[PDB]
């Protein structure tokens, strides 16, 4: 990790 | 015309357009991602892409996931498909693609964090809210965030997935 999980973020695709 | 290729960071010119097009993809799809954020994981030497290309040169879209080999399960970094080819089938076809793929890379488990619509989204392909895999496999190796909620898809070793 310096930056490192392997991760998302989708807050309700409608926007 | 439509072709899903492992994307190697190996430092040619031809595969880094490709993961940088996938990048963009990934930011302009994921606003809530730092970018710079997205850049470290997808270029990073521990995860690959998996990617639709339109043709044999352009990038529609893609997954970036890291495989923990020895334990035997990937995490799911990153999934998105490019605005103006959304809602054609392709991101079903992705995920089918990279299970058998999983698959064929002796991999039990898929791991994904998700949030909002997105846990609606990997339950339709097969994630479920509860695990079937013990924690201390993933403890330690993938970070325990309590904020989201973490989902996984078990990959029977002869189950058709794909087509
Ligand atoms: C999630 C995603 C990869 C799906 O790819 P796709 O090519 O559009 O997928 P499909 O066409 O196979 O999706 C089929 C279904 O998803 C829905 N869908 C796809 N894109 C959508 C959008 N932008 N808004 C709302 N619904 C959408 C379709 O309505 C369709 O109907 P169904 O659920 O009854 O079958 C794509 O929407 C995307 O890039 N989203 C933004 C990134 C994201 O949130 N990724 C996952 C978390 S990192």
């Amino acid at each position: 990790a310096r930056k490192s999980t392997g991760g998302k973020a989708p807050r309700k695709q409608l926007a | 015309l439509l072709d899903f290729d492992i994307l190697t960071n190996d430092g040619t010119h031809r595969n880094m357009k490709l993961l940088i097009d996938l990048k963009n993809i990934f930011s302009r799809q994921l606003p809530k991602m730092p970018k710079e954020y997205i850049v470290k994981l997808v270029f990073d030497r521990h995860h690959e892409s998996m990617v639709i290309l339109k043709n044999k040169q352009k990038v529609i879209g893609g997954i970036c996931f890291r495989q923990y080999k020895p334990q035997r399960f990937a995490e799911v970094a990153f999934l998105a498909v490019t605005a103006n080819e959304q809602v054609r089938g392709y991101g079903t076809r992705l995920m089918n693609k990279f299970k058998d793929h999983m698959q064929k890379q002796n991999i039990e488990y898929l791991l994904t964090y998700a949030d909002n619509f997105a846990i609606g989204y990997f339950k339709k392909q097969g994630f479920t809210k509860e695990h079937r895999m013990p924690q201390e496999k993933w403890k330690g190796y993938i970070k325990d965030y309590d904020g989201g909620t973490l989902m996984e898809c078990y990959i029977h070793p002869y189950v058709d997935y794909g087509r």
